[PDB]
RNA sequence: UUCAAGAGGGCGUGAAACCGUUAAGAGGUAAACGGGUGGGGUCCGCGCAGUCCGCCCGGAGGAUUCAACCCGGCGGCGGGUCCGGCCGUGUCGGCGGCCCGGCGGAUCUUUCCCGCGCGGGGGACCGUCCCCCGACCGGCGACCGGCCGCC
RNA sequence: CCGACCCGUCUUGAAACACGGACCAAGGAGUCUAACACGUGCGCGAGUCGGGGGCUCGCACGAAAGCCGCCGUGGCGCAAUGAAGGUGAAGGCCGGCGCGCUCGCCGGCCGAGGUGGGAUCCCGAGGCCUCUCCAGUCCGCCGAGGGCGCACCACCGGCCC
RNA sequence: GUAAGAAGCCCGGCUCGCUGGCGUGAGCCGGGCGUGGAAUGGAGUGCCUAGUGGGCCACUUUUGGUAAGCAGAACUGG
RNA sequence: CGCGCGCGCGCCCGCCCCCGGAGCCCCGCGGACGCUACGCCGCGACGAGUAGGAGGGCCGCUGCGGUGA
């Protein structure tokens, strides 16, 4: 039901949108796992370029 | 530009010396509280972590 | 009994400024002293604007100002602005000014002062002109904003230029029965 | 913030704040955008007329990138390079006429909008108008294309 | 899934910290928050780069 | 004031609304107290009126 | 300035007393305790307060030197005077009023100092 | 026995409805209720007078230091004939650090080179941060040693 | 002594022969996200935003905080219009070459046009109180009258598709 | 329902592919002239916006009906 | 327009300190017992209320950050 002077919408969630959510609760330890990583990688290579 | 003093230092027993520091321009800034409060109250909130049920 | 009406009051004006920035309100108890203690109406348009939202302060640019100043009799007179001043990057020919505000952008501060302008506070003001003597109030386009385009009989009506709320603009999201002779009608 | 909403001002208010002969029940209109034709009729003539119908051509695998010229008018021209420059001009005497790429800045086309200080520039863009081809022959300067 | 966290702006955040600084002198400042501190010799106080060993 | 940080790659301290804030020197000055009227101290309360017939 | 420290410490302050719809100030050298821009120690580059001796007996002067501010140590300076209750408040108001010290406070504190003269004798027998 | 069983094996504290008893009071228009007074009890404070307190002046009694005025030291306020010196700003005068210090430039030299249309350091040039002396406003609430008066 | 029918709720209308209700304690009912419109408050300003990622803390705080040739790839904005192909926002005044033809060619000056209303500001005859005459410099205010005219409104006109 | 004055009256001059015996009309310019019947009081303008969308009575006028504490309307007030 | 108009003091002529305090209701030297300016003071008019809308709450309940030596 409408009124006076709105726009006109279409949200899209007449699915379950809501078993399917998806948190960035792991953002930071994605950040640690990777320079652990990213490090080590070029330990391994040693004078080699860390880069490629 | 506004006047900007010069501070002494104090060695590790009192004892000033003559060392001395014209002070920063820092410390002639404005002082607003309620861009302090609103900018802690903001932050202290993200070091949050959920609950639920 | 007394047949009167009570709907009409209390009036709807502002009495102070509704924020807690601390050196806006030292302006204030400032020119209520001048606004009660002298004989001027300057002084009262002043304290009048403090209080004023954000939105009834929109920016001045140096561009008005100058066409403003340039006009005859308004030589050597102060300009005077309770708002801010931008800069106009299609202006070269910046001459010397002695302007007065709250706030100055930066570009529009440099160029000012290389020109052997000057720029002023309201505290300095009060020091150099307690009664608005020799002073020039401006203010800024009021209705600039796109929110005004919107605003006054709806659209779906004759003689309406009225601007719609739509999501995007395309080929698809109006232009049909209501705009066009071919479908519906056009008022 | 709870504290600052209007449910902490009705409670002992019986029917918060939505009627007594009417009542707050669930979906009494339809569920949505649902009924311009019908029972809906006067809100989308009157604030949204275009909604209904469908006009034009179809375009049916459309690429923004083929289409694509970044517009810039005349005023907003000698800001796309320092101050040095347009001081250094006028000067000499020599007949300098610097140049300007407008495909370095960002833009493709040149509009003329605006107007522009006397001086004999030159410009290097994809794209003219008619009117920005004028006014800069005017004040002695040229136009030059590029790929 | 509620919204715990929060952006800022980064200019406030800069601004605050240098109006911190400032009230960091002005005794009075100091002594309203709680701090016993009327026999310093001076209140932007500052020492020899000794202690850092 | 005058340069910026060059740590910060652009950042300059912010600019006072409101320069002098000593307000008392201020409004206690001549060049004010010269352009004002009178005060009116006097003070006037609720006559009482008697009945001259 | 005294303004701009005021405009922070109206509210928010450690010394602050708010309770029985009273309100009062605890700072060191207030004279009448009250939350006020003229009554207030912290603030102002013109202070007097008045405390009693330690000992025992007299009355503790109190007055702020003026030259070199933001070093508290030594930016106040003492006295300690013990006599007759007459010329007790003789010397504490030639003090203010041949010196120009800030002399909207002088009947505050005189009476601050009776109270406390008062108070420092047998009270009880 | 335990500080405590007024903590006694489903035993921390231990509400209300509902009951038993004791003390007082009342009773034919079911009870309860609002406003206004009266009477009676339970407790608080009289005091077993409550005669409340404080300034100056007058009187009669006794008492021991100082102050009044001088001298010595100490501390502080104020001053301007701006006494002498600092320091700080605001542009200026000296381009004087601009290479004796750096940052940048859609200005040139590509007057050079480095590896060869170019990527970089050089050379000018422009701005922008800083050195030597002179000035004044705003010497302002930025500190001394002075001399003077006052406390 | 006078006054005084039981609360909630539906209702034109309830003390009702209209429903609910024996009594007590505890629980109990306008939320969270996503998007939009407007109003207010803060910051920067023709620009403004690092939210994704990376450099620094082992993470006691703190899964924070700071920083970036990322410094803007990009998004919102600065330019509209048309189904589309596609086009794409200022004038005049004076003098030279054709006939001011509601018209094309060489040189300078100004320049976002005007009408009406318009908070404030500007100039100002004669002065308001001057223990007396005249001379009469600083300062308010008057006040005749006269001008520069902000935003905003109504109209005229002009430019783009 | 209109009108009771400054958005008025008057003087003079300019432009017009409109109309044309000659002329009219409209628009622009520049000047001269202030109280315009009573009694009252501060006006104007713009955004966001809820609950409502079952009605009832009385004088007077009034339609159907034998009448109605009946059904349906106009005026004002509750 | 007769509660000042040239009043007073030395010797017309001159003085013409004057509130670091005159003298009683204006003192143009600075200040309220009031000045938490988000404060204090003074005048004058008004107060019905369902659905509903707004404001003030030193009214309250549980927890976090600082603070009450
Ligand atoms: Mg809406
Ligand atoms: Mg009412
Ligand atoms: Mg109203
Ligand atoms: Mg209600
Ligand atoms: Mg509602
Ligand atoms: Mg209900
Ligand atoms: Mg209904
Ligand atoms: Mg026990
Ligand atoms: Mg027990
Ligand atoms: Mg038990
Ligand atoms: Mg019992
Ligand atoms: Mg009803
Ligand atoms: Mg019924
Ligand atoms: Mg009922
Ligand atoms: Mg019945
Ligand atoms: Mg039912
Ligand atoms: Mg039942
Ligand atoms: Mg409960
Ligand atoms: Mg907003
Ligand atoms: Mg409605
Ligand atoms: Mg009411």
């Amino acid at each position: 039901a409408p009124s006076r002077n709105g726009m006109i919408l279409k949200p899209h969630f007449h699915k379950d949108w809501q078993r399917r959510v998806a948190t960035w609760f792991n953002q930071p330890a994605r950040k640690i796992r990777r320079r652990k990583a990213r490090q080590a990688r070029a330990r391994r290579i040693a004078p080699r370029p860390a880069s490629g | 530009a506004c006047a900007r003093p010069l501070i002494s230092v104090y060695s590790e027993k009192g004892e000033s010396s003559g060392k001395n520091v014209t002070l920063p321009a820092v410390f002639k800034a404005p002082i607003r509280p309620d861009i302090v409060n609103f900018v802690h109250t903001n932050l202290r909130k993200n070091n949050r972590q959920p609950y639920a049920v | 009994g007394v047949d009167i009406r009570h709907n009409k009051d209390r009036k709807v004006r502002r009495k102070e400024p509704k924020s807690q920035d601390i050196y806006l309100r030292l302006l204030v108890k400032l020119y209520r002293f001048l606004a009660r203690r002298t004989n001027s109406t300057f002084n009262q348009v002043v304290l009048k604007r403090l209080f004023m939202s954000r939105t009834n302060r929109p920016p001045l640019s140096l561009s008005r100002m100058i066409r403003k100043m340039k006009l005859p009799g308004r030589e050597g007179k102060t300009a005077v602005v309770v708002g801010t001043i931008t800069d106009d990057v299609r202006v070269q020919e910046v001459p010397k000014l002695k302007v007065c505000a709250l706030r100055v952008s930066s570009r529009a501060r440099s160029r000012i002062l290389k020109a052997g302008g000057k720029i002023l506070t309201f505290d300095q003001l009060a020091l150099d002109s307690p009664k608005g003597c020799g002073t020039v109030l401006l203010s800024g386009p009021r209705k600039g904003r796109e929110v005004y385009r919107h605003f006054g009989k709806a659209p779906g009506t004759p003689h309406s230029h009225t601007k719609p709320y739509v999501r995007s603009k395309g080929r698809k999201f109006e232009r049909a029965r209501g705009r066009r002779a071919s479908r519906g009608y056009k008022n | 913030p709870s504290r600052l909403r209007k449910t902490r001002k009705l409670r002992g208010h019986v029917s918060h704040g939505h009627g007594r002969i009417g009542k707050h029940r669930k979906h009494p209109g339809g569920r949505g955008n649902a009924g311009g034709m019908h029972h809906h009729r006067i809100n989308f003539d009157k604030y949204h007329p275009g909604y209904f119908g469908k006009v034009g051509m179809r375009h049916y695998h459309l690429k923004r990138n083929q289409s694509f010229c970044p517009t810039v008018n005349l005023d907003k021209l000698w800001t796309l390079v320092s101050e040095q420059t347009r001081v250094n001009a006028a000067k000499n005497k020599t007949g300098a006429a610097p140049i300007i790429d407008v495909v370095r800045s960002g833009y493709y086309k040149v509009l003329g909008k605006g107007k522009l200080p006397k001086q004999p520039v030159i410009v290097k863009a994809k794209f003219f108008s008619r009117r920005a081809e004028e006014k800069i022959k005017g004040v002695g300067g040229a136009c030059v294309l590029v790929a | 899934w509620r919204r715990w966290h929060r952006r800022v702006n980064t200019t406030q955040k800069r601004y605050a910290i240098c109006s911190a600084l400032a009230a960091s002198a002005l005794p009075a400042l100091v002594m309203s928050k709680g701090h016993r501190i009327e026999e310093v010799p001076e209140l932007p106080l500052v020492v020899e780069d000794k202690v850092e060993g | 004031w005058r340069k910026a940080a060059s740590l910060k790659s652009n950042y300059n301290l912010p600019m006072h609304k409101m320069l002098n804030t000593d307000l008392s020197r201020i409004l206690k000055s001549p060049e004010i107290q010269r352009a004002l009227r009178a005060p009116r101290k006097k003070i006037h309360r609720r006559v009482l009126k008697k009945n001259p017939l | 300035s005294a303004h701009l420290q005021w405009m922070v410490v109206r509210n928010c302050s450690s010394f602050l007393i708010k309770r029985n719809k009273q309100t009062y100030s605890t700072e060191p050298n207030n004279l009448k305790a009250r939350n006020s821009f003229r009554y207030n120690g912290l603030i102002h580059r013109k202070t007097v307060g008045v405390e009693p001796a330690a000992d025992g007996k007299g009355v503790v002067v109190v007055m702020k030197r003026r030259s070199g501010q933001r070093k508290p140590a030594t930016s106040y300076v003492r006295t300690t005077i013990n006599k007759n209750a007459r010329a007790t408040l003789s010397s504490i108001r030639h003090m203010i009023r041949k010196n120009k010290y800030h002399p909207d406070l002088r009947m505050a504190a005189i009476r601050r100092a009776s109270a406390i003269l008062r108070s420092q004798k047998p009270v009880m027998v």
